[PDB]
C-alpha cells in the first residue's frame, strides 16, 4: 500500500524544501544584517541593503554578491543532498509503517527490517548521487531561467520570506512580553541604539548596569535591536519582490531572492526525476526480497525464532502448555495398561 | 607503525575519494596548469586588442 | 534573586548605571524615612520627660 502511495511529487516538494533553506542561507549571509555582540559602535558598511533598488545597475559589489551566492547554491552537493533527503524519507516511511505494523513487539525482527530497508538505500545512494550532479552538470553552467520560471520563483519567494518573518516577528513580540512592557523594552532598545552611536559610552565587556539596567536586561535589548533590524529588512525585501522591477527577469542582480528561487526550483525538479527512477523504483524491488532473506537467516542463523516465540507472553505460555498435559495422558494410558494387563 | 599502517592506509584512500569528489563538483574536473591559464588569457586580451 | 559578577555590564533588565543609581536610591529612602520618624518622635509628647 506505502509504495503505491508515494510516487515523485512527494519527493519534488522534499528536495524543494531543503533547497528552500538552502536559499534563505545563501541569501541572508550575503545580504543581510550580522548579529550584535557587544555594545560598541559598529562602522556602518558602505554598501547597504537599503539602497539595493537605487543602485548603479554596474556595480561590482552588487554583482559580486549575487554570482557568489548563486554559483555557492549550485556548487554543492545537490546530488548528495537529495539521494540523503530521499533516502532518509523513504526510511522513516518504514519505520512509521514498522509502528503501525505487527512488528511494535519483537524488536529484533523489527530492527532487521529497518536494516534491511537501510542497507537497500545505503547501497544505491552512490549510483543515485553521482548521476544527480551529472544530470545537473548543465544546469550548474547556465541556469537560464526563463521568464515564467522567473514568475513561478516570484510568487514562491513573497511567500518563503514573509514566513521567515512572520517567525521573527512572533519572536520579538514574545521578547517584549518576557522582558515586560513594549515600551520598557524600547527603552532598553533606545539605550542599546544609544551605546551603538557616540551618544553614551560603556566601557564594559560585560556590562553588569548601565543606565539602570541589568546584565540580562542589555542582553535582551541586544537581542531585540537584531530582530529589529533583521524584520525592517525583511519587510523591505518583501516589498521590493512585490515591486514592479522585479516582475521582469532582466533585474537579475537586482531581486536576488527571485533568482535564486528559480535556479533552486529548477535544480530540484531535475534532480527529482532522476532520484526517482535510480533510487525509489531499486528500493520497491529490493526492499521485499531482503526483508525475507534476512528474517529467515535472522530466525535460523541466530535462533531468534525461539526468542521470536518466547517474547510475547501469550505465546509463550501457550508453546509450554501442550507438553505437560502430554506427559500426565501418556502416565495415565500406562495406569489404565497396568490394570488391563492384570486384572486385580 | 606497521600495526597503524593498514588503517591509515585505507583513511588516506578515502580522502584521495573525497578529494576527487571535490574536485567534481566545484571545477567539473577540469585540468589546469598555468601555461594554460597564461596561453588563454593571452589570447583574451588579444582577441580585445583585435 | 541573588546575581554573580560575570558580566557588569546588564544585571536583571537593568542596565549598571541605573542599578547604581538604584542602590543609592534606596539607602538614601531607608536613611530619609528613619530621620523623619526621629525628628517627629524626638519632637512628641513622650520625649518631654
Amino acid at each position: 500500500e506505502f509504495a503505491s502511495s508515494f510516487g515523485r511529487p512527494q519527493l519534488q516538494t522534499l528536495l524543494k524544501d531543503a533547497l528552500d533553506q538552502k536559499v534563505l542561507d545563501q541569501l541572508a549571509a550575503r545580504y543581510w544584517n550580522r548579529p550584535i555582540e557587544d555594545l560598541s559602535p559598529a562602522p556602518r558598511e558602505p554598501d547597504n541593503i537599503i539602497d539595493l533598488p537605487k543602485a548603479d545597475p554596474d556595480s561590482p559589489y552588487w554583482h559580486r554578491q549575487l554570482d557568489t551566492a548563486c554559483s555557492g547554491l549550485t556548487r554543492l552537493g545537490v546530488g548528495r543532498l537529495a539521494a540523503t533527503v530521499a533516502a532518509s524519507a523513504i526510511q522513516q516511511h518504514v519505520e512509521k509503517l514498522l509502528d503501525k505494523s505487527s512488528f511494535a513487539k519483537h524488536p529484533s525482527a523489527r530492527k532487521v527490517i529497518s536494516d534491511a530497508a537501510a542497507t537497500v538505500l545505503a547501497d544505491r545512494s552512490y549510483a543515485t548521487s553521482d548521476g544527480i550532479e551529472i544530470s545537473l552538470k548543465p544546469y550548474k553552467f547556465d541556469p537560464d531561467i526563463q521568464p515564467n520560471e522567473w514568475a513561478q520563483g516570484r510568487e514562491h519567494v513573497v511567500g518563503v520570506l514573509q514566513a521567515e518573518l512572520e517567525q521573527c516577528q512572533a519572536a520579538m513580540k514574545a521578547l517584549e512580553n518576557s522582558v515586560g512592557g513594549r515600551k520598557k523594552l524600547k527603552e532598553v532598545m533606545s539605550f542599546v541604539d544609544k551605546a551603538r552611536k557616540g551618544e553614551i559610552i560603556v566601557e564594559g565587556d560585560h556590562p553588569s548596569g548601565a543606565g539602570g539596567f541589568s546584565a540580562a536586561l542589555l542582553a535582551r535589548g541586544r537581542e531585540a535591536v537584531f530582530l529589529r533590524d533583521r524584520a525592517d529588512i525583511l519587510s523591505l525585501r518583501i516589498q521590493a519582490a512585490k515591486s514592479r522591477q522585479c516582475k521582469t527577469l532582466t533585474n537579475k542582480y537586482y531581486c536576488p531572492e527571485v533568482f535564486l528561487d528559480a535556479v533552486a526550483t529548477k535544480l530540484a525538479q531535475t534532480a527529482v526525476l532522476f532520484l526517482n527512477v535510480e533510487m525509489l523504483n531499486d528500493f520497491y524491488v529490493r526492499f521485499p526480497r531482503e526483508v525475507e532473506a534476512k528474517l529467515h537467516e535472522h530466525m535460523h542463523a541466530g535462533g531468534g525464532l525461539e526468542k521470536f516465540a518466547r517474547e510475547d507472553p501469550k505465546v509463550r505460555r501457550h508453546l509450554d502448555l501442550i507438553r505437560r498435559k502430554e506427559l500426565l495422558e501418556t502416565v495415565l494410558g500406562k495406569i489404565e495398561e497396568l490394570h488391563r494387563i492384570s486384572s486385580g | 607503525m606497521s600495526s597503524k599502517l593498514n588503517e591509515t592506509t585505507e583513511a588516506i584512500q578515502r580522502e584521495l575519494e573525497e578529494t576527487t569528489y571535490q574536485f567534481k563538483v566545484q571545477y567539473n574536473e577540469q585540468p589546469m596548469s598555468a601555461e594554460s591559464y597564461l596561453a588563454a588569457s593571452l589570447d583574451d586580451f588579444k582577441h580585445q586588442f583585435h
